[PDB]
């Protein structure tokens, strides 16, 4: 079931993404595209679930998703990370109906089958009475998430058991994930819980935005440019870098103009730049020394944001980390799950200041992200009619000017500015490759 | 209390009347220099568990400066989230006035049903919550020292929180 | 005002009580011979633009004769749009009473959330609006001189406007 | 009445405040040993026909013992229908207080809009009805002798009636 | 239209339902399964509509469904039971927009075509003026429900004109329907009207529950075990019987332990056990003498409940009958239509007491059924993702222990306890047989 | 992608629409019929959008639709009428989020691409910085509505670039559109804005109603017959005419009985009947001299109403024009966009009186139309089950009596009465012809 029309327009697009530098618009709001995308992309790719610091002690769990599939992600009583499917083996009831918590066991409400947080079925009510001991428990344990692995805290999951290891899948991106996750000894921490809300926009539009859209800062976030919360210089992204990997990944690094002096590293606490100088490759530190914005997506629907920004119109900027899921609910619907992370050993003052820079700029009520959600939700609206799905998205920025950086000191294909859309094209290319793949 | 009930209740209706009319700057004349406007995050937990409300993280956590930025942003002509403006109705019901921690302060609890609509599409959004305010006296009227909008949702059913509640 | 508040507020609840009970003829004993009951059309426009409300055109623009026809229609036994009748609830909240252009007249503003249901199907409609009335005195109660139901929608989310608001 | 209005109205808000907070046992301290809490069934019938409300059958028909069971059930730690609890908001509007069949009894009519949400899924339920109460006097407050929640629906839009209205 | 994937997983299941004793989980929450189910199951099977006592006098009607199809079920002026489709012959308007009532005629609001409750078009406005008498009325009567028949009060209907008579379809179940419907001279009566409400759960889950799920009483209705409204003995179902028929039907009888003394018959009024002793087969009375719970489903979506239960934590149990429809609204939605029946000639005190035992336990606000609605609605949620639809429902209770009862005195395949799932497996087997049937 | 079952029932219908005089009922509420209808009917036919008087001066625009496709319909700064698609060329954002207004330029909020109301991209932010002047603007202008044309004010639009000119498509109907649109020198005007609301009814039911359904006036608008707002004579339509064209169009003219005296022309102001006597064909004036109601549809979903009616039960009738769109939202949903037009040079008294006759009878809150919306919404409900979609709609009015008028003085196939359904059958015939058309 790829239909004949969708196969043809996916193939035409795969051709145009490298030649014309456009992509077929039919890929944003189609019920058909969405169902194929359920198996082809989300049914194979490595989707993010939780951060290890959400579940520190034994028993702690969070309930997270791959598309419609609900998975308990928890730390079982032996200490290890588990990702159980949240459907009983008996009749398929939710063994856990909270979203967060701490429990040793998971008693299913329907009949009573008790499971350890370890996964294995420990107790069946009326073992002798009903089943006459003829029930073998070991064969009826919570289905393990086919593929489960973490990377420096980030618990990714995959539905395909014959897929690349999470380390191979991230590949050369690991280099850049590190400058964001591996900065301190104690590790990063997710503060509280993610903000979870529903935008009426196709997920790829947010994912597209973070891979390499710094160009948009000036029109859509023009309100913030006027208040002094966004860079006032129309060529602020030109002092930046446009990196991408295979597997659709990609990011973008922006630092300040040559004159403009901003603290080395994002102004991170004295005590953590000392730890980051020795924890990261001597090259990695030099990439991170001048940087002020890092924005990227780890393919499917996870986006990272490390932005140096102000909590209001009267405060000096302070740095914040944010991981966010663009969870796909339907063709024209997503659920943002926006996390906020901070170094554990960072001072409370910085933990508090960094959180208010995130809140007032990004997230549900941010001055930046609320305009992003209005743009995405309107693209999706109009991209849902037949004459519109006929047209094409234009990704021609840099055509006949994009020369890979000879002086770049990190892996992947880099360009020596941030006004480019080679990240977004590559993101869609892998999207399309996975779409057509008759065999994974 | 009485008559302070009549006066706090009519304040909450005038505040709503300003908010549904888009007059956010005029609303900012209410609020106090030590304002705290917070919208907690909620998660499904069992009855047993100590609490529902997430600590350390919030949907919106403003003081007076940050709230002034929020209105400042909307006074600019590039506030796309609201520049063809929403149609909102703040339904302030169940008002319960009770004396404060100090004199001339009152803990003012209301039920809110915010109705949101956005331009010609045939869909609407409904936020339901309970505001727990602290109204100070200032002259012959009141000023808002603090608000906590606790919504009856864990997954928020709007695309953004661009409206003050 | 006071006590005139208590009296106009309980008028608006009694008016709603008559409307949700299907007693439209009894409701028509309220209203004035120079009644004007209007429901303006709204379109999405930008904040800049002068106004939201369409001039020259309306969803409903009744005087007392036309309103009497509207009730007359429903008293007949072939008013299919309401002859298995709707289940409606008029949620009158945020009542703000203020003195009129004349003496014994009051500008009465309420928030309405009309809930509508129609026979066994598992769907409901919700109209949200703000009524701006003009209540005249007549004896020991009031009579309605004018109403302007301004809904929070441009595209109206009901199949028809067969209920008075 | 007056001041008895201010007191019954704030009773109905406190009752709602207890119900949305999950304090059902504390709510049971209200209600009377001859309590009758009934939720009639409705069916679509024509205007002509005598009535809408089904006789002999009900959605919920409690006396004080049966109501105590209902709270007793929720105090146990295996009340799955509410054990990760709902988020509910009881929107009490249109309060109409009127004198009772006896002295110290009052027929208290309110409009309810119950907003219900259940754990992380992006859907909500809304029950709309009109409660007709009978509040007895007991000391310096009131006690509930009877309630009739007449909902504006024939097919009920919630999976169960595990919440008290 | 069965697709290739669904055909294969239906066939794989038909194989597993008797061998592995599991069933594919993809059959609970699939948009594809549901559409096929519309024709295959509900387009052929015998669906319940009304009870004859809802329409006693001439003109009385109720408006009932087979899936999306709306049917007036009434007693025409000649006395007979009619099942008209509720769509005018002219332009297809609802000729009746109430749900209950009494009328002699049905005047269609659009143009005026008046129909008798008999079905035949009696008057066309402007016969001469518009049609010029050239309109033949007899050919334009309300489409009769293809197949219409009642069983001891129960008005079933079917959309397939070439299907087994209702008597043959019920088959050997008639024996057990009798012990519930045929107990008294005057017959059973539906009191008032059914409770009608919307659960967000696939219909089969409720149907699956009543066929033979007494096992669940202890975990899900644990709240009620603590209050003394449910049997406290963890092996209370063991004193029971697990009967099923062909055509997917099946029920379950539970009586009290040998010691525990409960009144003969469910404690039914002196005057009706006298009438039941002579009205039922001498064997049938002996099956009914000790019984305390009878729970079953008459295939598609009708379930019977004859439970001896208390109206509150301080009252002695009294018996109640309940018929209920699990009406299918979509893949993940149903509308419960729960009826309450009582013998006409039963004393008012028992009529009142029986009704309060039904209310406070089952129905919309019951202490029992409100937990059933929470479990079903949660199974459906999680059974709606792709990795979950991959798994299987476990129906292995009794594997290598279920020996048919040689001492059972009634028809069908019986087992000598109630902790079994052979009813549920047979229910799904017929379900699957009907699903694959290229020719009915 | 026109299934095998739908093709067969469409063909069976095309046979029955001229022979049996019925139409298959499966064409009203089918998800499959709707999707095919999106391309086959609305992807080719000429759909109405705006009236030229909605956009008089330069800059004035309205946002209107062909199905799900959103189009800015405006008067560019050169004076001409434009119909741009409302999706940016870059990433496909709404370039305009109002529904009405006046603007010279359309600045896209996402990245900043400014468009003239002329269509052509005038400004790309960071021309040198991002794109390095290598961006050719001329190739990235707002997609013009494939086919755009107005007829005497009526701005129609079509998605098919190889389709008949609008004049040829209207064809012989132009004769009747003229008697409604071309009556005065200054032209017609749309007053204020359309009423826009959502009925839960398939669009074809309203479209079917206006083509030639005067027959319904007596039962559905019986309320209004009792108040003296509708013609009390049961054969009032017999003094009328039943005209239709090719391309599915068709109308219906009713005048008063021979005795009953009503002002010549609909009582239109002295000053515009003077202008209409010379503006219209000497024959057209004689058709319009007696008329009191003109009701028709211009195929797909535009309906005209020129009715002589009262503003209340105590006022003498005054004439009103109304154009309305039955906008298709889904299989069982439409959005009415009901316009009210009046002659510009008509006196203010008549402008005000004509508007109150419209309001109180037609539109959202009318005494007439509110019952129409209840009938359509209930047909759609019941016509959404499988047993109902099996049946057929009856269009047999006049079978063996309809003799074309030899004395009719206007084009198209006319009949000498208004109690007929030959208009509605022709409407559905063209509907079906377009449906099956493998090649347009
Ligand atoms: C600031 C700068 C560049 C960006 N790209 C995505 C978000 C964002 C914020
Ligand atoms: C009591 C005992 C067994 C049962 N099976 C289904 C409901 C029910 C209640
Ligand atoms: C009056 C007479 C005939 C009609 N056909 C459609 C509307 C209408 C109004
Ligand atoms: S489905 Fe989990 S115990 Fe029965
Ligand atoms: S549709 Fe019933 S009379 Fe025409
Ligand atoms: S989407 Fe319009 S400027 Fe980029
Ligand atoms: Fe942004
Ligand atoms: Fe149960
Ligand atoms: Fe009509």
């Amino acid at each position: 079931m790829l239909s004949n029309e969708l196969r043809q327009t996916l193939q035409k697009g795969l051709h145009d993404v490298n030649s014309d530098w456009t992509v077929p618009a039919a890929i944003i709001n189609d019920p058909e595209v969405h169902d194929v995308e359920r198996e082809r992309i989300f049914g194979h790719a490595w989707v993010f679930l939780a951060h290890e610091s959400e579940i520190p002690e034994r028993g702690d769990y969070v309930v997270r998703y791959i598309s419609e599939d609900q998975f308990i992600v928890c730390r079982d009583e032996g200490g290890e990370i588990r990702g159980h499917l949240n459907a009983c083996r008996h009749r398929g009831m939710q063994v856990c109906r909270a979203e967060m918590g701490n429990t040793s066991h998971f008693r299913c409400p329907y009949h009573g089958w008790t499971y350890s947080n370890t996964g294995s079925l420990v107790g069946v009510p009326a073992g002798k009475d009903a089943y006459g001991n003829q029930l073998k428990k070991s064969d009826w344990n919570l289905r393990p998430m086919p593929n489960l692995a973490s990377y420096k805290g980030l618990i990714f999951g995959s539905l395909d058991p014959h897929a690349d290891s999470l380390e191979d899948y991230l590949g050369d991106l690991k280099f850049y994930l590190d400058i964001v996750l591996d900065r301190s000894d104690a590790g990063l921490q997710v503060v509280g819980a993610p903000q979870r809300w529903v935008i009426d926009a196709n997920w790829k539009l947010g994912a597209d935005n973070f891979v390499g859209d710094a160009y948009h800062t000036m029109m859509t976030h023009r309100s913030m440019v006027e208040l002094g919360l966004a860079p006032p210089d129309p060529q602020f992204a030109l002092y930046g870098e446009h990196i991408h990997t295979g597997h659709g990944h990609g990011l973008g690094i922006i630092g300040p103009p040559p004159g403009m002096p901003l603290p080395e590293f994002m102004g991170l606490p004295e005590n953590i730049v000392e730890e980051l100088e020795r924890r990261l490759t001597p090259e990695q530190v030099e990439i991170f020394r001048p940087t002020a914005f890092i924005h990227g997506t780890v393919f499917p629907n996870l986006s990272i944001g490390n932005f140096l920004m102000g909590k209001d119109h009267l405060s000096a900027p302070t740095a914040f980390l944010t991981l966010r899921l663009w969870h796909p609910l339907g063709p024209d619907k997503m659920e943002v799950m926006s996390f906020f992370l901070v170094e554990k050993d960072a001072p409370d003052w910085f933990k508090d200041e960094s959180y208010k820079s995130y809140l007032r700029t990004f997230g549900i009520s941010g001055g930046f992200e609320q305009d992003d959600a209005e743009n995405w939700r309107s693209i999706t609206r109009v991209m849902g009619g037949q004459f519109a799905k006929t047209g094409e998205l234009n990704y021609q920025m840099g055509r006949g000017v994009l020369e890979p950086d000879p002086n770049w000191t990190g892996p992947g294909e880099a360009y020596p500015l941030d006004y480019a859309e080679a990240n977004q094209r590559n993101f869609l290319e892998y999207w399309m490759q996975l779409m057509l793949a008759e065999s994974p | 209390s009485d008559t302070t009930v009549r006066e706090i209740t009519e304040w909450l209706y005038m505040e709503a009347e300003l908010l549904d009319a888009g007059k956010y700057r005029e609303w900012l004349a209410l609020v106090t220099e030590d304002l705290s406007y917070v919208v907690p995050i909620r998660v499904t937990r069992e009855r047993e568990a100590v609490t529902d409300v997430v600590e350390g993280m919030t949907h919106m956590d403003d003081d007076a400066d940050s709230m002034e930025m929020r209105v400042l942003r909307l006074e600019t002509e590039y506030a796309w989230a609201e520049d063809p403006p929403s149609r909102s109705r703040h339904f302030v019901t169940n008002v319960r006035v009770a004396t404060g921690d100090s004199e001339d302060e009152f803990k003012v609890t209301s039920n809110l049903l915010l109705y949101r609509t956005r331009g010609d599409v045939a869909t609407y959004d409904v936020l339901s919550g309970e505001r727990t305010d602290v109204l100070r006296r200032a002259g012959d009227s009141f000023l808002m020292a603090k608000r906590v909008v606790l919504l009856d949702q864990t997954t928020i059913m709007t695309h953004n929180l661009a409206l003050i509640m």
